[PDB]
């Protein structure tokens, strides 16, 4: 998101905004044809109400809702992953309903999951995506920022941040230099990588110290560990 | 130069800054006799910014239900946490907020631990619960005589586990009776159909490539991917899988085939993250 540059038409298909409010709070990633995979961190105490909660497919640019190239869709039912504490910001990840089925289309495509023994190796660059703040103190109301991090091993993550346990269960990518972050305004976004020509969903944003900070990158959850969870109900 | 301002100029006096918000804990763990607790001030008020924990102790082998009397808190800013186990893991299972009536919480052990997280502004009167616990309050008796359990608990003799359609108000029929067993991935392994409870293959009499698709379908996977068969070694009351006009599969079953084998697919993984982006190709 930070320093990040403006994407093209049908970039990135498998990333869906969440309107609660009247404007965008958090990102979310299409998976199934009614279901999607969000940060639980930001739908907390907002998932009492999903009839409030408005979801927005391919939404590339901000300034059109109701264009025919974004379909509009509401939310149904909204599902926490039971093992978070908003304490340690652990399984910060969150699915949710849609109420209609939602078709397939070339700017409306899903996303892979990981599979068992499936781990990226670090050092490898993996893209990002979101609509939150380029500048941590401005606002984003234009087109979808993209960017690209390379994973860093939780070794060196639990040093250059020592305040977090981060264990295994936390993936962690940016650059030392700094100026790339995406953890500031929209915090729903995916952490993608390619494994292969078909591209894979690695994480989900999460808590972040502060964006281009010097050697204080991004956190991000292991989709890998929650595959188990989403596919239980995913159907 | 100025000068001559032999005057106590700060006329003003300071007052100390509202600091030290801290919490203000309240009630602590307690048994069966405990059941009404007030937060700290719940007919009146709540301190700002404190955190409470409560938690509900119960025999072993028994379960925790909660019945909020009242429930008047603050907006998405003040939440309410509940946890079961709070030794190695616990669950949220259910989080509360908003004033209004919520719903009864079902712990899963015999522990449950009520959190309460508040903001620095718009304090509301607070919220209050009992608790009168019992032998699997939110899980109900399963039916006797060979009834299935759903889900949600409903029971019915056989009026699912794959047949023409799901006999069940409920419908939590989610789970199939074809999967993969003994396999080597996800997308790998022998097809084993289960007309009830019976897990067998369908045979290759007249296996072709359209029930190969519509099997990989109903397995949530893609196209047909290197249909063959190895060699077989089961020996369960095996079924034949037929073409049909329509859309779905019929299972005959039989034993008294010939030439019987264990039929493996490779079914084709579902749609991906494929980007259909147009944009030129730079001749570089
Ligand atoms: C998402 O995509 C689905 C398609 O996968 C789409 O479903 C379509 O819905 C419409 C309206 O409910 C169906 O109605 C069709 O309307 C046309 C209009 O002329 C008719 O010609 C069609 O008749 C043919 O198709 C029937 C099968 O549905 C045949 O039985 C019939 O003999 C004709 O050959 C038909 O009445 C349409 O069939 C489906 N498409 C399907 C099932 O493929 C849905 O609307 C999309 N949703 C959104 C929000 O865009
Ligand atoms: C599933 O795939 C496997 C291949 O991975 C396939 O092969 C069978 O594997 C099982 C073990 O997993 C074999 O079972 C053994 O067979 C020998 C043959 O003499 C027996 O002596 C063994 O007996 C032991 O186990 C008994 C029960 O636990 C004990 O009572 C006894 O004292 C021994 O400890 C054991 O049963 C089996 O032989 C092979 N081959 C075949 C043809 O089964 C397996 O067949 C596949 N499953 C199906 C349903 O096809
Ligand atoms: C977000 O919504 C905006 C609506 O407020 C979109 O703005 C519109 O974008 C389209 C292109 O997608 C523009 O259409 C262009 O029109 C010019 C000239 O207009 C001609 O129109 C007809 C032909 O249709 C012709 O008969 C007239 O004489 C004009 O010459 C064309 O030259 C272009 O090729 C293109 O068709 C709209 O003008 C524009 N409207 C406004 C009010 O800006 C915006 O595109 C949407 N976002 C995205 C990413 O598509
Ligand atoms: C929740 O349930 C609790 C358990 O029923 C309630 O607390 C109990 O309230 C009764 C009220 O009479 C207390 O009874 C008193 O007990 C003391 C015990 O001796 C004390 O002194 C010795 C030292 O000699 C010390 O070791 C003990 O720990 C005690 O502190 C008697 O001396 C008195 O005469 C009287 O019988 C219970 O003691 C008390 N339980 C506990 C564990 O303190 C409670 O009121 C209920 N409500 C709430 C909001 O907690
Ligand atoms: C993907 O990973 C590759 C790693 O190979 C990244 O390539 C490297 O990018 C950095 C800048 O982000 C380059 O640093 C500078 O490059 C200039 C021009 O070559 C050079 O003159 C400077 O001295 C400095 O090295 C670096 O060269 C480049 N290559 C390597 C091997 O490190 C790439 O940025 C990542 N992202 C994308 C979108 O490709
Ligand atoms: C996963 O990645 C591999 C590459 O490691 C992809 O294989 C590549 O597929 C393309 C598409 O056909 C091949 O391009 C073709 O190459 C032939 C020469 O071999 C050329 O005559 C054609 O005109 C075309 O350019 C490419 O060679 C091939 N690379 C290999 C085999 O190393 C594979 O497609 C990827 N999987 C998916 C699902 O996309
Ligand atoms: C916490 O303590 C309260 C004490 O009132 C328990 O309330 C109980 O609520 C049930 C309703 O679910 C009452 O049954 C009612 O009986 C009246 C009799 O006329 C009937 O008209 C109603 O339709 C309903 O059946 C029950 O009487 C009431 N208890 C008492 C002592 O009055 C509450 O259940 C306790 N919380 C938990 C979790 O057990
Ligand atoms: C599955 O494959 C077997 C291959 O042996 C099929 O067996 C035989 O298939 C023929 C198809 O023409 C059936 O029709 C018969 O054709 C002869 C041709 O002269 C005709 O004289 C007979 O009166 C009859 O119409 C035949 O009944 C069938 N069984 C035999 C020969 O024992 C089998 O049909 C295939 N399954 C399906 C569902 O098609
Ligand atoms: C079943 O899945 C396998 C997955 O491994 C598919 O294998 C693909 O194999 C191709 C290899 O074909 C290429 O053909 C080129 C000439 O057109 C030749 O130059 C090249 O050396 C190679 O032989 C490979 O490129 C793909 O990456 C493999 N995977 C996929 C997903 O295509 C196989 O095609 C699948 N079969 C069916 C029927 O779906
Ligand atoms: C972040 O991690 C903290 C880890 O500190 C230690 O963690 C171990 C893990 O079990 C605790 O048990 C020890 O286990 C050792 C074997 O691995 C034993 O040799 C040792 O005797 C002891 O049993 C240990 O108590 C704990 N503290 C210390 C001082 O070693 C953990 O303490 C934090 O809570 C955690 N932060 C969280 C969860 O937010």
């Amino acid at each position: 998101i930070v320093g990040g540059s403006n994407a093209k038409e049908g970039a990135w298909p498998w990333v869906v905004g969440l309107y609660y409010g009247g404007r965008l709070l958090c990102g979310a990633s299409l998976v199934s044809s009614d279901w999607l995979v969000s940060a639980a961190a930001c739908v907390y105490g907002r998932n009492l109400e999903p009839s409030k909660w408005t979801a927005i497919l391919g939404l590339h640019m901000k300034s059109n809702l109701t264009s025919p190239q974004t379909v509009p869709r509401l939310i149904d039912e909204i599902v926490i992953n039971p093992h978070y504490n908003r304490r340690r910001k652990d399984n910060a990840i969150a699915m949710m309903h849609l109420e209609f089925k939602v078709n397939y289309t070339d700017y409306i495509q899903p996303i892979c999951l990981p599979e068992e023994n499936q781990v990226f190796p670090p050092g490898r660059n993996c893209s990002i995506a979101g609509w939150g703040t380029v500048v941590y103190q401005g606002t984003t109301a234009n087109i979808l920022q993209e960017a690209d991090v390379p994973l860093l091993s939780n070794e060196r993550c639990q040093q250059q941040m020592p305040e977090y346990n981060i264990t295994e269960n936390m993936i962690c990518a940016g650059y030392e230099e700094g100026g790339i972050d995406s953890c500031q305004g929209d915090a729903g976004g995916p952490l993608m990588c390619q494994e292969n020509n078909r591209w894979f969903l690695a994480g989900v944003t999460s808590f972040g110290y502060k964006c281009a900070l010097p050697n204080r990158p991004g956190v991000y959850a292991r989709v890998s560990r929650f595959t188990e969870w989403i596919q239980s109900f995913l159907h | 130069i100025c000068n001559g301002s032999l005057y106590p100029e700060p006329t003003l006096v300071p007052t100390p800054p509202p600091e030290l918000p801290t919490d203000c804990g309240g009630p602590f763990e307690l048994w069966e006799p405990n059941t009404t607790f007030s937060s700290t001030n719940f007919p009146n008020s709540y301190p700002n910014l404190a955190f409470c924990v409560w938690i509900l102790n119960a025999q072993k082998g028994k379960n925790i239900q909660l019945h909020f009397q009242e429930f008047d808190l603050a907006n998405i800013n003040d939440v309410v946490e509940i946890r079961d186990g709070e030794e190695a893991d616990s669950l949220l299972l259910a989080v509360y907020t908003g004033p209004g009536p919520v719903k009864d919480v079902f712990s899963t052990t015999n522990r449950m631990t009520v959190l309460l997280i508040t903001n620095d502004v718009l304090a509301r009167g607070g919220f209050k619960a009992n608790f009168t616990t019992g032998y699997h309050l939110g899980i109900p008796e399963p039916c006797k005589a060979d009834h299935f359990q759903c889900k949600n608990g409903e029971c019915v003799p056989l009026v699912n586990l794959c047949d023409g359609h799901l006999h069940c108000e409920d419908g939590s029929d989610e789970a199939d009776c074809v999967r993969f067993f003994n396999g080597t991935t996800n997308n790998n392994g022998l097809v084993r159909f289960r007309i009830q409870s019976i897990w067998h293959t369908a045979c290759a009499e007249n296996w072709t490539t359209q029930i190969s698709n519509d099997v990989c379908q109903l397995l949530g996977l893609g196209s047909g991917n290197s249909s063959k068969p190895i060699f077989p070694t089961d020996g369960g009351p095996f079924v034949k899988l037929n073409t049909a006009p329509d859309g779905h599969l019929i299972l005959t079953p039989s034993q008294q085939c010939l030439q019987d084998s264990l039929i493996r697919l490779q079914c084709n993984h579902k749609s991906c993250g494929k980007k259909l982006a147009a944009q030129d190709i730079t001749p570089k």
